[PDB]
RNA sequence: ACGAGACUCUGGCAUGCUAACUAGUUACGCGACCCCGGUCGGCGUAACUUCUUAGAGGGACAAGUGGCGUUCAGCCACCCGAGAUUGAGCAAUAACAGGUCUGUGAUGCCCUUAGAUGUCCGGGGCUGCACGCGCGCUACACUGACUGGCUCAGCGUGUGCCUACCCUACGCCGGCAGGCGCGGGUAACCCGUUGAACCCCAUUCGUGAUGGGGAUCGGGGAUUGCAAUUAUUC
């Protein structure tokens, strides 16, 4: 009965708006809801040379990936969440539902 | 004690500041009391934020020198705290008073500089900068390759500076610099 | 360069120059009594531990790096 | 009696020192070990400024259990200073008046502003082309 | 009454060395007299019963945090491997010199194994450890 | 070094030449006014634009401005 | 105890090798070849010999008690991994040399490398770096 | 005969057993995060895989 | 009109808002231990968001005063204040015979194209040494070295579509390198509460090329790889 839904994405506006819209479909049925846990963000780090060959002054780069993740728990059966996981999804957000 | 302060066991009071030229640049009494010669820092950002610093902390701020000992304030306070008793067990009086006569007597009045040299007067803050400096590198060679430890050499020189006995490094370099300025003056 | 030929162990006069003369100084540390009497620093510390059991010097600061001694209290 | 709970946090360069106060008697101990029993023990008088410039009577009705984590050696020593001095301020605000609390802030403002206002100094980022934040590598001519 | 946490740790690690003097039944190993503590060291220590000193530090470390195994003992007792010509790296302790202490303190019941591995202090070993915590504090008051 | 450019100054005159009665003297007052009578894209510019308005208000109450 | 005793020694000419008498015992033995610091402490441990004294108090008949361990550490339960010559090439005698055999065995492994025309030994003939060191930029003093 | 002497080296490790997928050379390879791509092929395609020079 | 600015990411303050059994705390209730109290990363629970983390917002503007300035643009000073200039990124017009055909299935043109400058397999070299030069590292000691003890972090990464190749706890064996058996981690979970050094405390040495220095070089032992001799490392 205790089902967990993962909300992970790259763009902050892409993940913040879909976490709250998935909350909006939860209170309408008025079920056992949990709030959004915000885990610390992972940042992939690549600093490499700018020049193709090894000529010139030495300049580097600042490539970043500030990826974010949110988990939401529910004491709800797998049936009624499958009516909410079919609506309000943007393709930049990665969702993996954890049944148990 | 919220009224008085003890520098470890050293009293805050009874240090008369002899020279009136430096008393506005010696922060040592009744507004500048600390139990440690160690604060968080912050004194070295503004132009004249160096004027109200406690002088014993200033010497430790200048003692962490020559590479390997930079960034090691934890042990130079362990040097001067040991060195303060060395002054007392030779004099019997306030060891901090000896420092007052040390920085007063080791600061050169006139100093030649690249202008042909014109000998000119110096600032009291420049003067307390040099007086604290010339002794701080003088003891740096006295313990260098010698059985006499750095705690004693730090304590031995300002003892020899408070009387101006001219056997310390800081006294010699003050009067020669006042004299080579007296050449092109 | 110049050899500082320090004494490894006392003589019968040097140690006798220690039982009376060291309690006359106002400053006693292993760095000056070893230099004033030409002994090693190891012998310097090992010349004052018995003086603690002899009671001819007073300890006011012992440390890892620095131990100092004096006379006793004048009375 | 009433649960007089104050848990004041105070940062440092990186160090996090959080208190938790209650109406107790005269005992002060950080992570269980007392404040004088923290090495290095050369900074022993640096953890008695709240004890000395205020007096012991301020802590007659105060026990404090301090949780500290993170930072360095000296960074912890400065984190555990501003985290308990601030803690007795809030305990003397929620439960007693501020006229008995401003008499222990005006003492705290003339000695050191680090005890109530933390340091906004943070270590600058090392750039490429230099061993430090401002230092660049040694240049070779010719 | 006070615990071990009320005592300065510098004059504690020889206090527990003194309680093992009346014991003499920890089955101390044979090669202790000719061994170095770790690969980052190059000499042997100075005290003869340094094995009565390093074992005396384990029980108070197992007081603070338990479930620590053989790999968690080499990290704490390690040190800076001063490589000489190269800049240094950190180096853990020897695996056996930690394994022979947690086998010395299994000979006499003073430590137990934690569930899912580890080494943690026993309550009856916390009985008499709070007796040497009194002999230090009552002597300095 | 705190010298304002044209977009700080050409805009602040449009705040005055059209909205005089809707402002006062205090900064945070007409800071909270200029957010609704002007779409400023950033927050730091929102403090920038209104900051010149209060300084020019210190002139209009004191004399005529060109 | 504290003063210089009788039967004082300044030089211990032991195994035809001069040993100064001014130092500590565990550090005066480093004068002999084949013994550094780590091998020196443990051999002083294989007999109940005091080492908080200098090299000028230790009595005569027990400096030979040092020596019976020196050339033969095997029968005094010293392991092989302490030895400077482990697994000797001819006999497999795990031994320890002390200032006599060390240079004596040293002019043998030269010719155990030189007669056989080995690449390791040929560099010892020329005097170059043999352990694979970059020779272009370093080692300038010895070669002119 | 032939086929046992053309690829008979163990090719499960080393830099002769790894290469770029875009540049197809053996220098400057970003073997981090399973990129498996050269550092000059990384620059032009930094936007296509998604990276941003944010700092 | 561009560039500067603005802008972005980060750094600092908000006991206000939103919530966390993979974040922490507060209690309560036992267990353990000392003389009601004391301690515990021992064990559960309901209230919390102080600390955990990151989402929105809010906060600084030369804003207020005092000089100074056309009294304009502005500058100096004070107070309140977590900030009275955090750091970087981006970065024009025109230009160089700057560099790269050794990043390319980016390429004009030229050489070669089967006895191949294509391709692969073996081994060697790119490490080679009279000499000069560049960036470096550890040092030249006593503020030290050496040996015990005590105690503090913050950035990252980890089982690979190919890929047969991971990060590691724990339990033993061995002085060490290392080895063997179980368990977890595709990760805020396990490693990891990341028990880092410097440090601090206490020994020992004592101005000696010494216990500073670790270059050179001999002997033994293990890992990786099919393969390390020109010593892969240890």
């Amino acid at each position: 009965h205790r089902i967990r839904i993962t909300l992970t994405s790259r763009n902050v506006k892409s993940l913040e708006k879909v976490c709250a819209d998935l909350i909006r479909g939860a209170k309408e049925k008025n079920l056992k809801v949990k709030g959004p846990v915000r885990m610390p963000t992972k940042t992939l780090r690549i600093t490499t040379r700018k020049t193709p060959c090894g000529e010139g002054s030495k300049t580097w780069d600042r490539f970043q990936m500030r990826i974010h993740k949110r988990l939401i728990d529910l004491h709800s059966p797998s049936e009624i969440v499958k009516q909410i996981t079919s609506i309000s999804i943007e393709p930049g957000v990665e969702v993996e539902v954890t049944i148990a | 004690t919220p009224d008085i302060k003890l520098f470890g066991k050293w009293s805050t009071d009874d240090v008369q500041i002899n020279d009136i030229s430096l008393q506005d640049y010696i922060a040592v009494k009744e507004k500048y009391a600390k139990y440690l010669p160690h604060s968080a820092g912050r004194y070295a950002a503004k132009r004249f934020r160096k004027a109200q610093c406690p002088i014993v902390e200033r010497l430790t701020n200048s003692m962490m020198m020559h590479g390997r000992n930079n960034g090691k304030k934890l042990m130079t306070v362990r040097i001067v705290k040991h060195a303060f008793e060395i002054i007392h067990l030779l004099t019997g009086e306030n060891p901090l008073q000896v420092l007052v006569n040390a920085i007063i007597n080791s600061g050169p009045r006139e100093d030649s500089t690249r202008i042909r040299r014109q000998a000119v007067d110096v600032s009291p803050l420049r003067r307390v900068n040099q007086a604290i400096w010339l002794l701080c590198t003088g003891a740096r060679e006295a313990a260098f390759r010698n059985i006499k430890t750095i705690a004693e050499c730090l304590a031995d020189e300002l003892i020899n500076a408070a009387k101006g006995s001219s056997n310390s490094y800081a006294i010699k370099k003050k009067d020669e610099l006042e004299r080579v300025a007296k050449s092109n003056r | 360069r110049d050899k500082l030929n320090n004494l490894v162990l006392f003589d019968k006069a040097t140690y006798d120059k220690l039982c009376k003369e060291v309690p006359n100084y106002k400053l006693i540390t292993p760095a000056v009594v070893s230099e004033r009497l030409k002994i090693r620093g190891s012998l310097a510390r090992a010349a004052l531990q018995e003086l603690l059991s002899k009671g001819l010097i007073k300890l006011v600061s012992k440390h890892r790096a620095q131990v100092i001694y004096t006379r006793n209290t004048k009375g | 009696g009433p649960l007089q709970s104050v848990q004041v946090f105070g940062r440092k360069k990186t160090a996090t020192a959080v208190a938790h106060c209650k109406r107790g008697n005269g005992l002060i101990k950080v992570n269980g070990r007392p404040l004088e029993m923290i090495e290095p023990r050369t900074l022993q008088y640096k953890l008695l400024e709240p004890v000395l410039l205020l007096g012991k009577e301020r802590f007659a009705g105060v026990d404090i259990r301090v949780r500290v984590k993170g930072g360095g050696h000296v960074a912890q020593i400065y984190a555990i200073r501003q985290s308990i001095s601030k803690a007795l301020v809030a305990y003397y605000q929620k439960y007693v008046d501020e006229a008995s609390k401003k008499e222990i802030k005006d003492i705290l403002i003339q000695y050191d502003r680090t005890l109530l206002v933390a340091d906004p100094r943070r270590c600058e980022s090392k750039k490429f082309g230099g061993p430090g934040a401002r230092a660049r590598y040694q240049k070779s001519y010719r | 009454g006070v615990t071990v946490k009320d005592v300065n740790q510098q004059e504690f690690v020889r206090a527990l060395a003194a309680f093992l003097k009346k014991s003499g039944k920890l089955k101390v190993p044979e090669w202790v007299d000719t061994v170095k503590l770790a690969k980052h060291k190059e000499l042997a220590p100075y005290d003869e019963n340094w094995f009565y000193t390093r074992a005396a530090s384990t029980a108070r470390h197992l007081y603070l945090r338990g479930g620590a195994g053989v790999g968690s003992m080499t990290k704490i007792y390690g040190g800076r491997q001063r490589n000489g010509v190269m800049p240094s790296h950190f180096s853990r302790g020897s695996k056996s010199v930690a394994r022979r202490v947690l086998q010395a303190l299994e000979g006499l019941k003073m430590v137990e194994k934690d569930q899912d591995g580890g080494r943690k202090l026993t309550p009856q070993g916390q009985r008499d450890l709070d007796r040497i915590a009194g002999q230090v504090a009552a002597a300095k008051k | 070094g705190r010298v304002r450019t044209k977009t700080v100054k050409k805009a602040a005159r449009v705040i005055i030449e059209k909205y005089y009665t809707r402002l006062g003297n205090d900064f945070h007052t007409n800071k909270r006014v200029c957010e609704e009578i002007a779409i400023i894209p950033s927050k730091k510019l929102r403090n920038k634009i209104a900051g010149y308005v209060t300084h020019l208000m210190k002139r209009i109450q004191r004399g005529p401005v060109r | 105890s504290l003063v210089i005793p009788e039967k004082f020694q300044h030089i211990l000419r032991v195994l035809n090798t001069n040993i100064d008498g001014r130092r500590k015992i565990a550090f005066a033995i480093t004068a002999i070849k084949g013994v550094g610091r780590r091998y020196a402490h443990v051999v002083l441990r294989k007999a109940d010999i005091d080492l908080t004294k200098r090299a000028g108090e230790l009595t005569e008949d027990e400096v030979e008690r040092v020596i019976t361990i020196m050339q033969n550490p095997r029968q005094y339960k010293i392991p092989d991994w302490f030895l400077n010559r482990q697994k000797d090439v001819k006999d497999g005698k795990y031994s320890q040399v002390l200032a006599n055999g060390l240079d004596n065995k040293l002019r043998e492994d030269l010719e155990r490398l030189k007669k056989i025309r080995a690449h390791r030994g040929l560099r010892h003939f020329w005097g170059l770096r043999v352990r694979g060191q970059h020779t272009k930029t370093t080692g300038r003093r010895g070669r002119t | 005969g032939h086929q046992q002497l053309y690829w008979s080296h163990p090719r499960k490790f080393g830099q002769g057993s790894r290469s770029c997928r875009v540049c197809s050379n053996r220098h400057g390879l970003i073997r981090k995060y399973g990129l498996n791509m050269c550092r000059q092929c990384f620059r032009q395609y930094a936007k296509d895989i998604g990276f941003i020079k944010l700092d």
